[PDB]
C-alpha cells in the first residue's frame, strides 16, 4: 500500500513548515527524500458499536434504491413490559462488552556542598581588632566628614554616560524571515545528525547510519554557503556569522570523532 | 510602603586592617553613610520604615528595631540607637582565630523572617515592597555558598530585591545572588564618595527604579566545575540522588554510594 | 530516603460535564485551573530541571494541551486558554493514560515519570479495560497519584496502590489547595526506583564580544527578533532565549548552577522543631529569629544551635526558607 | 491476644475487638452459662461469627461436659465456606498458640 | 412494580440521563439472566462504569448476594417491602397468628415489611470498616414505628436532623459524607 504517498498528500499542504523543510531539501537537490521519512456522525457510530444486529443489517441493507432518512426512520421502530427490561439488560451488556475488548539514603562527604561549584598574620587579626576597637569613641562626625562637594561631583561625572560605572539595530525586516527559514532548516537536519552522535553505538548497522549522515552533512553543508553568498552581496553589514559556528563546530565534532574512531580501532 | 533593611558588612578584621593602614576610609565613615542613608529613605514618607543589620564573623545583630539640636525626634533616635548600638558590638568581640571570615547568609536569613514579620503585622490594606541594602566590605567564604543561595532563592520567591553594594572586592557569590532575584548590583570604586552613590543608585526604589537610568547590570558568569578539583566545566555529570556536578564518568559518584548500572 | 530529583510529571485534567457542577464558590472547573495555575508556577519553582506536560480530557478523547516544556510561561498561557473550554464530554482513563503511557514510553529510565490525575466525573467509559493499562503501567513504572473530586473512585484507588501512587479526596478547597502543594514536591524512590547518571550542560551568558566586533547575531531557538546578547549551548552552538531548556538538537538538559542548587534542600530537609509553649528559661524577649516580642506562649528550638524562634519564624523557616538562620552560623 | 473473659480466659485470632464484641461475648457466655436457648442480634456479617466461635471454643475447654459439640447452621454452602474458612484461621492460631495439635473435628455438610 | 416505574422511567427521559451517568442493570425470574446481570454488574463495579441493579427485596438474589467495599456502596430502597395484600397463603398465617399468640396483623405486616428491610439494606456493613450509605426512599420508614422496628444498631446512627431530607438536601449530605469516609483513619 502507497501509506506513504497517502501521508505526503496530507501533509502536502495541511502544514506549511514541514512541506517547505522536505522541499527545501530537495530544491537545490541535496539527497534522496527516501531518508527523510525513513528516519521520522456520533449517533451512527455508537449505533455501530453498540448494536451488532445494527451492524449486520446495515451490511445487508447498505442504500440500494433507498435513502438514509429512510434509515434513520427504522431506527426507532405484559409481553412488551418484560421486553423493555430486556432491552435494557441486553443493551447495557452490550455497551460493557463493547468496551470490554477481548531506600534510605547516606553519604559520606557534604561540606563539598556547602562549598559548591563557586571557586575561591595571626598577630594581625589582634593588631586589627584593637585598632579598629579604637576607632569609633568618636561618633556623629555628619556634618563634614561624610561628604565633600569635589567627591560629589566627582561621582555625579562619573555617573555620567561617558564616566566610569556607567558604560551608557532593526534597520533589516525582510531578510529576517529568510534567517529563520535557514536556521530552521539547520535545525531540521542537525537534529537527525545529532540524534545518535552523543551515543558511542559501537554496532555495525547502528553505524552505518551515523556514517550515512555524516555524508549527509558534507552534501548539506555544501549548499549552505551558496545561500550565504547570495545574502552577502547585498551591502557588506550586519554580518551573519553565528551560523557557520554551527557548521564548523559540527564538523570539528565529526571530524574529531573520526579520529578517535580510528584511534580506538 | 517600602521597608529597607540595611545589612552592613562590619567583619572587624578588614575593617582594621583598613583603621592600620590609616587609610581615608573608615568603618566609622561607612556607619555614618548607611546612616545618612537611611535617614533619608525614611525622610522620604512617613509610611516609609528601615532597618539595619551588622556582619560579623560570630553572629549578626540588629542595629534597629528630644529635640536638642533642633531635630526631628523619630531619626535622632535612630542616630542614637544605632550609635551606642555598633559601638557596644565593636567593642565587646571574642577572638576565635579558626573563624575569620565574614557571616552574611545568616544575616540575610534574619533579614528575610524579619520583613515576613513585618509583612504579617502590617494591615492588609497597605501594600509593602521590601528591600534589603546589603552592603559587603570582605571576601566571602567558601563553605557559606549553598546556604546564601537557599536565602537567595527564599528571598526570589518572597519578592525581595537585595541590593548589592560590595566595595574594595567582587564577590561573585553576591553579584549571583541579586541577579537572581533582579536587584541592582554597584561596586562603588570611591569609597570616601559612597554615600553620592547611595542616594542615587540603591535609594529610589523599585517603583521609581524602572523609570529613572542607572548604570547596566554586570555580566554574570553562572559558572560550573566538578567536585574534585575545583574548576570551571561545561559538562556535568550529575546523578539521580546528588545532584552534583562531576568530572567525568564514573562506576559510582562518591557522594552517592548508588549501585549504577552500566549499560 | 532516596528522592528522585528529576521528573517529567502529566497534571492530567477532565473536560467532564460533571466539572460544570459549581461544588466549590467559583465554577469547578475554573477554580480547578485558576489553583493549577499556581501549582505549576510552585512546581518549576521548587524543581527547575524537572519539566511538566498538560492532557486535558473530554468527551472520551484526550488530547495534549501542551508537550513537556521547561518554560512555566507556556503551560500557564495554555491554562488560562483552557479557562474557557466548553467543558462538555465524558472522560476516558484509558485514554488519557494511554496518550501519557505513549509520550513517558522513550522518556530516560533515570527520571520519575509520574502523573497526577485530577479526577471530577466519578465516571470512566474507555474503549478497553483499565486493568490491562494497570499492568503496563507497572511494567514501564510510571508512578500515578489520582486526586479525586466529591467520589472516592474504587479504579482509580487501586490504580493509585497498585502503581505506587497516592490517593486523595477534597474535603474543600483549602484541602485542595494542601493536596496540590503536597504533590508538589519530589516523591521518595522506592524499591522499583532506580538512579542513573544523566548528562548535563551548564552554559554561560555572552554578549557582544567587545563593542559589537565580531557579535553573534540571532533571533530565537523555541516572532524573535535579533538579538544582540544571550545563552548558548556547549554542543548546540544555538542561541537560546530562556534556561533551563532542553537541546533541540543535542537532547541534552542545559541548565545553570543555581537552578541546580535550588534542589539541594530536598537533599537537606529541616528536622522540625520541637515546640514547647511555656517560656522554660527563656529570659530573651525579643524573638532570636525577628528580633521581636513574643507575644503568645509558644517557642521553637533546634537540637543544635539551641536558639529560639517565634510561630511566624518557625513556620516560615520550615515552609519557605527550608534552613535556620541562627543554627547556619 | 487472650481476652481475660468474666467467665473464662479466650483466645482471638485478630488483634484488637471493639466494645460491643465484649458485650456479645459477655451475654454469649451468659446465656450458655445459664443453659437455657437465647437469641440475640449482631450488627456485623464478619466478625460475629469469628467471635462466636472463639467463645464457644473456650467455653468447650473450660467445661467440655457441659457442651458435647457445635452445630452452627449458615444460609447457604456459599456463605458456609466463609464460615468454615473463618473456623480454619481461628483454629490455626490456637494450634500456633498451644504448640501442638489438640483432638478437636470441625466439618461442613 | 419494579417493571412500571422502569416503564415509567423509559418513557420519560430521566432513565437515559441515568444510563448516560451510569450503566443500569435490571433483575428478572430467571435465575440464568440474574446471574448474568450480576456477573456483569460485579464487573462494572471493579471498572470506572460503575453500575445500577435494580432488584426486588424478595427476590432471591437480595437474599443470597452479599455486598462488601467498593460493591453496593449506596443502598436504595423504593417503597416499604410489603407483600401483596391478596395472597390468601398470607391470610391464614397471618389471621392465625392474630388468633394464637396475639400479634396485631397490622403489627406482623409492618414487622414483615421491617425485616425484609434490615436484611436487604443491612449488606454493605459487611465487615472491614467499609464506609457505604443507606438511603430509603419512602416517607413510612420516617414513621416512629418503623424506626422502633428497625435494628438498633442502624436506628441509633439515625438521628432526626437527617430523617426526612428532601430528594437535593439527602443528596448533599451524601455527597458530604462520601467526602468525610473518603479520606483515611
Ligand atoms: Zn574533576
Ligand atoms: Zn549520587
Ligand atoms: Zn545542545
Ligand atoms: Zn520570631
Ligand atoms: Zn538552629
Amino acid at each position: 500500500a502507497n501509506k506513504e504517498l497517502e501521508e505526503k498528500n496530507r501533509m502536502l499542504q495541511e502544514d506549511p513548515v514541514l512541506f517547505q523543510l522536505y522541499k527545501d531539501l530537495v530544491v537545490s537537490q541535496v539527497i534522496s527524500a527516501e531518508e527523510f521519512w525513513a528516519n521520522r456522525s456520533d449517533i451512527i457510530e455508537s449505533i455501530f458499536r453498540t448494536y451488532p444486529a445494527v451492524k449486520m443489517k446495515y451490511a445487508e441493507n447498505v442504500p440500494h434504491n433507498m435513502t438514509e432518512k429512510e434509515f434513520w426512520t427504522r431506527f426507532f421502530q405484559e409481553n412488551s413490559n418484560a421486553a423493555i427490561i430486556k432491552r435494557f439488560n441486553h443493551h447495557s451488556a452490550m455497551v460493557l462488552a463493547a468496551g470490554l475488548r477481548k531506600i534510605a539514603l547516606n553519604l559520606k562527604k557534604s561540606d563539598r556542598y556547602y562549598h559548591g561549584p563557586t571557586p575561591i598574620t595571626s598577630q594581625d587579626i589582634i593588631n586589627s581588632f584593637q585598632s579598629i576597637r579604637q576607632e569609633m569613641e568618636a561618633y556623629t562626625p555628619k556634618l563634614t566628614q561624610v561628604l565633600s562637594s569635589s567627591a560629589a561631583s566627582s561621582t555625579i561625572t562619573a555617573l555620567s554616560p561617558g564616566g566610569a560605572l556607567m558604560q551608557g539595530q532593526m534597520v533589516p525586516n525582510d531578510i529576517q524571515s529568510e534567517l529563520k527559514h535557514l536556521y530552521v532548516a539547520v535545525g531540521e537536519l542537525l537534529r537527525h545528525f545529532w540524534s545518535c552522535f552523543p551515543v558511542n553505538t559501537p554496532f555495525l548497522e547502528e553505524k552505518v547510519v551515523k556514517m550515512k549522515s555524516n555524508l549527509e552533512r558534507f552534501q548539506v553543508t555544501k549548499l549552505c554557503p551558496f545561500q550565504e553568498k547570495i545574502r552577502r552581496q547585498y551591502l557588506s553589514t550586519n554580518l551573519v556569522s553565528h551560523i557557520e559556528e554551527m557548521l564548523q563546530t559540527a564538523y570539528n565534532k565529526l571530524h574529531t570523532w573520526q579520529s578517535r574512531r580510528l584511534m580506538k580501532k | 510602603l517600602n521597608l529597607l533593611v540595611i545589612v552592613v558588612d562590619a567583619n572587624p578584621i578588614w575593617w582594621g586592617k583598613q583603621a592600620l593602614k590609616e587609610s581615608q576610609f573608615t568603618l566609622s565613615k561607612c556607619i555614618d553613610a548607611v546612616m545618612v542613608l537611611g535617614n533619608s529613605h525614611l525622610f522620604m514618607n512617613r509610611s516609609n520604615k528601615l532597618a539595619v543589620i551588622a556582619s560579623h564573623i560570630q553572629e549578626s545583630r540588629f542595629l534597629y528595631p528630644g529635640s536638642k539640636d533642633g531635630k526631628y525626634e523619630l531619626l535622632t533616635s535612630a542616630n542614637e540607637v544605632i550609635v551606642e548600638e555598633i559601638k557596644d558590638l565593636m567593642t565587646k568581640s571574642d577572638i576565635k582565630g579558626q573563624h575569620t571570615e565574614t557571616l552574611l547568609a545568616g544575616s540575610l536569613a534574619k533579614a528575610l523572617c524579619y520583613i515576613h514579620r513585618m509583612n504579617k503585622e502590617v494591615k492588609d490594606n497597605q501594600e509593602m515592597k521590601s528591600r534589603i541594602l546589603v552592603i559587603k566590605a570582605a571576601e566571602d567564604s567558601a563553605l557559606q555558598y549553598m546556604n546564601f543561595m537557599n536565602v537567595i532563592f527564599a528571598a526570589q520567591k518572597q519578592n525581595i530585591l537585595i541590593d548589592a553594594c560590595v566595595l574594595d572586592s567582587d564577590s561573585g557569590l553576591l553579584q549571583q545572588a541579586c541577579d537572581i532575584t533582579g536587584g541592582l548590583y554597584l561596586k562603588v570604586p570611591q569609597m570616601p564618595s559612597l554615600l553620592q552613590y547611595l542616594l542615587w543608585v540603591f535609594l529610589p526604589d523599585q517603583d521609581q527604579r524602572s523609570q529613572l537610568i542607572l548604570p547596566p547590570p554586570v555580566h554574570v558568569d553562572y559558572r560550573a566545575a566538578c567536585f574534585c578539583h575545583r574548576n570551571l566545566i561545561e559538562i556535568g555529570y550529575v546523578c539521580s540522588v546528588c545532584l552534583s556536578i562531576f568530572c567525568n564518568f564514573s562506576p559510582i559518584c562518591t557522594t552517592c554510594e548508588t549501585a549504577f548500572k552500566i549499560s | 530516603v532516596r528522592l528522585g530529583m528529576m521528573r517529567h510529571l502529566y497534571v492530567v485534567v477532565d473536560g467532564s460535564r460533571t466539572m460544570e457542577d459549581q461544588d466549590l464558590k467559583p465554577n469547578r472547573l475554573t477554580c480547578t485551573l485558576k489553583l493549577l495555575e499556581y501549582f505549576v508556577e510552585e512546581y518549576f519553582d521548587q524543581n527547575p530541571i524537572s519539566q511538566i506536560g498538560i492532557i486535558v480530557t473530554k468527551s472520551k478523547r484526550a488530547e495534549k494541551l501542551t508537550e513537556l516544556s521547561g518554560n512555566p510561561r507556556k503551560h500557564i498561557t495554555s491554562l488560562k486558554k483552557a479557562v474557557d473550554m466548553t467543558c462538555h464530554g465524558e472522560p476516558s482513563l484509558y485514554n488519557s493514560l494511554s496518550i501519557a503511557m505513549q509520550t513517558l514510553k522513550h522518556m530516560p529510565g533515570h527520571t520519575s515519570r509520574e502523573v497526577l490525575i485530577i479526577f471530577s466525573s466519578l465516571t470512566t467509559c474507555d474503549p478497553s479495560n483499565i486493568y490491562d493499562l494497570i499492568k503496563t503501567l507497572k511494567a514501564a513504572k510510571i508512578r500515578v497519584s489520582v486526586i479525586g473530586l466529591s467520589a472516592e473512585v474504587r479504579v482509580c484507588t487501586v490504580l493509585a496502590r497498585e502503581t505506587g501512587g497516592t490517593y486523595h479526596v477534597i474535603l474543600d478547597e483549602s484541602h485542595y489547595k494542601e493536596l496540590l502543594t503536597h504533590h508538589v514536591s519530589p516523591p521518595p524512590a522506592s524499591s522499583s526506583s532506580e538512579c542513573s547518571l544523566i548528562r548535563m550542560g551548564f552554559p554561560q551568558h555572552t554578549i557582544a564580544s567587545l563593542s559589537d566586533q565580531d557579535a553573534k547575531p540571532s533571533f530565537s531557538m523555541a516572532e524573535p527578533g535579533l538579538t544582540l546578547g544571550g545563552y548558548f549551548c556547549p554542543q548546540c552552538r544555538a542561541k537560546y532565549c530562556e534556561l533551563p531548556v532542553e537541546c533541540k538538537i543535542c537532547g541534552l538538559t542545559l541548565v545553570s548552577a543555581p537552578h541546580l542548587a535550588r534542589s539541594y534542600h530536598h537533599l537537606f530537609p529541616l528536622d522540625a522543631f520541637q515546640e514547647i509553649p511555656l517560656e522554660e528559661y527563656n529570659g530573651e524577649r525579643f524573638c532570636y529569629g525577628c528580633q521581636g516580642e513574643l507575644k503568645d506562649q509558644h517557642v521553637y528550638v533546634c537540637a543544635v544551635c539551641q536558639n529560639v524562634f517565634c510561630v511566624d519564624c518557625d513556620v516560615f523557616v520550615h515552609d519557605s526558607l527550608h534552613c535556620c538562620p541562627g543554627c547556619i552560623h | 491476644m487472650k481476652l481475660n473473659v468474666d467467665g473464662l480466659l479466650v483466645y482471638f485470632p485478630y488483634d484488637y475487638i471493639y466494645p460491643e464484641q465484649f458485650s456479645y461475648m459477655r451475654e454469649l457466655k451468659r446465656t450458655l452459662d445459664a443453659k437455657g436457648h437465647g437469641v440475640l442480634e449482631m450488627p456485623s456479617g464478619t466478625g460475629k461469627t469469628v467471635s462466636l466461635l472463639a467463645l464457644i471454643m473456650a467455653y468447650q475447654r473450660a467445661y467440655p461436659l457441659e457442651v458435647t459439640k457445635l452445630i452452627y447452621c449458615s444460609r447457604t454452602v456459599p456463605e458456609i465456606e466463609k464460615v468454615i474458612e473463618e473456623l480454619r484461621k481461628l483454629l490455626n492460631f490456637y494450634e500456633k498458640q498451644e504448640g501442638e495439635k489438640l483432638p478437636f473435628l470441625g466439618l461442613a455438610l | 412494580y419494579m417493571e412500571s416505574t422502569v416503564a415509567s422511567w423509559y418513557e420519560q427521559g430521566i432513565l437515559e440521563n441515568i444510563q448516560r451517568n451510569k450503566l443500569l442493570f435490571i433483575e428478572t425470574q430467571d435465575g440464568a439472566e440474574t446471574s448474568v446481570a450480576l456477573e456483569k454488574y460485579q464487573e462494572a463495579c471493579e471498572n470506572g462504569r460503575g453500575a445500577i441493579l435494580l432488584s426486588v427485596a424478595r427476590g432471591k438474589v437480595s437474599e443470597g448476594i452479599d455486598f462488601v467495599h467498593h460493591y453496593g456502596r449506596a443502598v436504595i430502597m423504593f417503597g416499604v417491602p410489603y407483600v401483596y395484600t391478596q395472597s390468601r397463603i398470607l391470610k391464614a398465617r397471618l389471621e392465625y397468628l392474630r388468633d394464637q399468640f396475639q400479634i396485631r396483623e397490622n403489627d406482623f405486616l409492618t414487622f414483615d415489611a421491617m425485616r425484609h428491610a434490615a436484611q436487604c439494606v443491612g449488606r454493605a456493613i459487611r465487615g472491614k470498616t467499609d464506609y457505604g450509605l443507606m438511603v430509603f426512599a419512602d416517607k413510612r420508614f420516617a414513621r416512629g414505628d418503623k424506626r422502633g422496628k428497625l435494628p438498633r444498631w442502624i436506628q441509633e446512627h439515625l438521628t432526626d436532623a437527617n430523617l426526612n431530607l428532601t430528594v437535593d438536601e439527602g443528596v448533599q449530605v451524601a455527597k458530604y459524607f462520601l467526602r468525610q469516609m473518603a479520606q483515611p483513619f
